[PDB]
RNA sequence: GCGAUGAUCACCCGGGUGGGUACAAAUGGCAGUCUGACAAGU
RNA sequence: GAGUCCCAUAACCUUUGUACCCCAGAGUGAGAAA
RNA sequence: UUGAGAGAUACAAUUUGGGAAGAAAUUCCCAGAGUGUGUUUCUUUUGCGUUUAACCUGAACAGUCUCAUCGUGGGCAUCUUGCGAUUC
């Protein structure tokens, strides 16, 4: 209904944090992904 | 599937163990395979059978 | 174990874990129709065997990597499948739609037909049209209204293809998916070029286009066109 | 730094100069060598091929201060008519040898007067390893005379192919530039090492002080692998001596 | 002749490898992603997050995009690595497939020279030799 | 109201992990289907 | 030109499914119960 | 040192949206654009000169006979030290 409090956008923004927090940990790292990107185009090619 | 092979699997179809046994170890192949029952092939004698 | 999560589009999961994979819940389990692997994974515990989605195979699948927007075809959902060659792709579109939902699968040829219709007897939710998709009135019986209309044809004249059939059996405000090979349309010029007309010649026929993705790597020279069917 | 901050250092150094003065059995010592006591062995068998570590601050010598041998693959023909008309390396050279000349003509006695009469010896890398039959013990134990690897081009040998030869006088002028000014030391399968830091009556005892600092941080930083760096685990100890003055502590761990 | 089938199966195996490998693995999308919008003041106030309804960090993954709705144990680093080991994998197969590829067709070339007919030795400037047969039909 | 016609003699948190025997299935793996223009007669 | 003749009509390994098993084995040999 | 257009990248000033944490200002994280400068890629306009250029093809290797392949002997370690490839 679009009636959400002040605290209310705060608790389910947490879990926005809580669940993305858990993505971040399959998502895998920055460094790694630029050895990786530098063997996909060799493979790709 | 088969009418895709070309006529040399064809020939050495059924040999496959000693085919890829031969292949590895730098030996000769198999000459018969499955055909080798075939009425056409016990007709044939000696090198001809290969033939 | 595997950690296979859920997806944006309902229907579609990923083996997330070690190796990450897009995959789909297999609908006739046990079995692979093109030799895929498959996971099975226990869930309270009950296994439950998954399909993978190979982007190289399959052009839908690499919408799915591109990361578009929004798919029409969803669980429950009936779809129209243009360019069904084989149960390459059909069978992954019948896993998402699942057992509630049909997919009508329209081929031509009749060499990958006699493989569709193979895979249509483990599939019950496929119905398997051999007929041209030039002529949608030859095979109206077989079809009801659909939420959504998947093309793959790769013909010159495609779009009048996606119009006859989309203005016969695809509902107002529904789906229209599209994948453009611009080799076989004009080869001459860049592949820009002819994704701009194929959108423009869509809009004469009363579509839409809501977004357009290209599927490098997976293919080069293709893109998918989404829009939305507005009979209004 | 703080080895120059000591005041250890300086005082020994003032004893180390002043007592040569003053001892006749010294009179001949002209050099400073620091002597280094690695924590840990260092493991690298001697390979009597220098190692050169950069002074940045100050500049030990000038090649035109030494006696400078060049030893060269034969036929000499090319190395030497080249330096020999270049001007930047027409008077660079005392004098231009071939191995094979080298050997035929010096043996024995003639090896010592060899010895003395030069202060360095440079050798094209591809014939450094024959010197040590040829030119003795002599040069090869004490580190004085050690010849110095020196390549004569920047070509560079490919695999399957072979190395076409030149001279470039400009870079073999530069390398001999390089190796006076900047000091070098040889690495042992030991604890002890030695370095020359400084010249007796040439260099200030604040100059000595900074080219010790500048062997150490070139030593100690594994950065400068694999010709620096080598002092893996610290230094226990470091002293100064002469060659025939004993070792005058300048830090202790 | 026994050499040539020998590579071959070489070859063949370490093609056959490098399918079933690349099947496993999943490659990252790289490919423009327009946006329809008919108005031009949309176009100007477009956000990927607003239209994507999703947060900025959970735009970018191409793959899975999801909107914050949906979004109301081992050793991340060692699966990092062990994920690069696989991509490294898939390559020492090409790698080897490559160098196979080249060795064969060396062995293929010397073969034709063993054959029956006239040819003539051809030299480039580069230095690259190569056989010119003449015109003669095999009878 | 006994007996030589035979007495006695793995792990973890009600639940989950570990090990063993037999059979069936797998479009799961090993695993990749030989060569390519001459031969025979007068 | 060339190993059918070491069952590729097959063997082995892995996954899954079904049904049973967690004492000794040339088993021991006078105890058990009170 | 012609004109215009598109893209990428480095830098400087500045700005859009989302999130947190703060009474607001404000603080942080994320995604992003246009402006000026410099570099770079491509597309084409104009001025001038110039009219052919490259490759293939006919009976186009071989008396100082040519070439292939398998062997033998020697040189190059002061280095072509030699890949189921062609070191002399």
């Amino acid at each position: 209904e679009g009636t959400l409090t002040d605290h209310e956008r705060k608790y389910l923004n947490k879990l926005i944090k809580r669940n993305s927090q858990n993505l971040r940990s399959w998502d895998l790292e920055e460094e790694v992904r630029d050895e990786l990107e530098d063997i996909q185009q060799s493979i790709l090619k | 599937s088969l009418a895709k092979s070309p006529a040399s699997t064809i020939q050495i179809l059924g040999a496959e163990k000693a085919l890829f046994r031969a292949l590895k170890t730098k030996h000769d192949t198999p000459k018969y395979g499955l055909l080798y029952h075939a009425s056409l092939v016990g007709q044939a004698t000696g090198k001809n059978k290969g033939k | 174990k595997v950690v296979i999560e859920p997806h944006r589009h309902a229907g579609v999961y990923i083996a997330r874990g070690k190796e990450d994979l897009l995959v789909t819940k297999n609908m006739a389990p046990g079995e692979s129709v093109y030799g895929e692997k498959r996971i099975s994974v226990e869930e309270p515990p009950t296994k439950v065997e998954y399909r993978v989605w190979n982007p190289f195979r399959s052009k839908l699948a690499a919408g799915i990597m591109g990361g578009l927007d929004e798919l029409f075809i969803a669980p429950g959902k009936k779809v129209l499948y243009l360019g069904a060659a084989s149960g390459t792709s059909v069978s992954h579109v019948s896993d998402v739609v699942g057992p509630e939902g049909v997919v009508y699968a329209v081929e031509f040829s009749h060499r990958p037909g006699r493989e569709l219709i193979s895979m249509a007897k483990k599939r019950p939710n496929i119905i398997p049209i051999i007929e041209d998709a030039r002529h949608p009135q030859k095979y109206r019986m077989l079809i009801g209204m659909v939420d959504c209309v998947f093309a793959d044809v790769a013909q010159p004249d495609q779009a009048r293809i996606i119009a006859l059939n989309s203005h016969m059996f695809l509902k107002d405000q529904g789906g229209v998916v599209i994948s453009i090979k611009a080799n076989c349309i004009d080869s001459t010029v860049d592949a820009e070029t002819v994704f701009a007309r194929e959108v423009q010649k869509l809009r004469e026929e009363r579509i839409k286009p809501l977004e357009q993705l290209t599927l490098e790597p997976y293919e080069r020279d293709h893109c998918i066109v989404v829009g939305r069917y507005m009979r209004s | 730094n703080d080895i120059i901050k000591s005041g250890l250092a300086e005082k020994a150094l003032k004893a180390l100069i002043l007592q040569c003065e003053e001892n006749p059995s010294l009179k001949n010592d002209k050099d400073i060598h620091i002597i280094i006591n690695t924590g840990k062995k260092m493991g690298i068998n001697r390979d009597n091929i220098p190692r050169i570590i950069p002074l940045t601050k100050y500049k030990l010598f000038k090649p035109r201060d030494l006696n400078i041998l060049l030893i060269t693959k034969d036929p000499s023909a090319l190395y030497r008519e080249t330096l020999t008309k270049d001007e930047h390396t027409s008077e660079l050279f005392k004098e231009i040898i071939s191995v094979k000349n080298l050997r035929r003509r010096f043996k024995g006695s003639k090896l010592t007067q060899l010895y003395k009469d030069f202060d360095l010896v440079v050798a094209d890398y591809r014939v450094h390893h024959l010197l040590p039959e040829v030119l003795g013990s002599r040069f090869y134990h004490g580190s004085k005379k050690l010849p110095y690897m020196i390549r004569m081009s920047k070509e560079v040998k490919l695999k399957r192919q072979q190395m076409v030869e030149k001279c470039d006088p400009i870079y073999v002028r530069a390398q001999l530039r390089s190796i006076c000014k900047n000091t070098s030391y040889i690495p042992n399968n030991d604890n002890c090492l030695s370095v020359r830091v400084g010249y007796i009556q040439k260099h200030s005892i604040p100059e000595i002080l900074q080219n010790i600092q500048d062997t150490i941080n070139f030593l100690t930083d594994k950065s400068k692998r694999p010709q620096g760096g080598v002092i893996k685990g610290g230094i226990i100890s470091i002293f100064v001596k002469t060659s025939n003055s004993t070792s005058l502590p300048i830090y202790q761990f | 002749t026994q050499d040539s089938n020998y590579v071959r199966t070489l070859r063949q195996i370490e093609l056959k490898k490098l399918e079933k490998g690349a099947k496993q693995l999943m490659f990252k999308s790289s490919g423009n992603h327009t946006i329809f919008v008919d108005s031009r003041e949309k176009m100007n106030e477009f956000t990927p997050e607003k239209f994507f309804n999703t947060t900025s960090e959970m735009v970018n993954r191409s793959e899975n995009r999801l909107t914050k709705d949906q979004l109301a144990i081992m050793p991340k680093e060692s699966l990092d690595k062990k994920k690069l080991k696989k991509f490294k994998q898939v390559k020492q197969h090409l790698q080897r497939e490559t160098q196979l590829k080249q060795v064969q067709q060396r062995m293929d070339a010397q073969r034709e020279l063993l054959k029956k007919g006239s040819k003539k030795k051809i030299v480039d400037s580069s230095g690259k030799i190569s056989f010119k047969w003449k015109k003669q039909r095999k009878r």
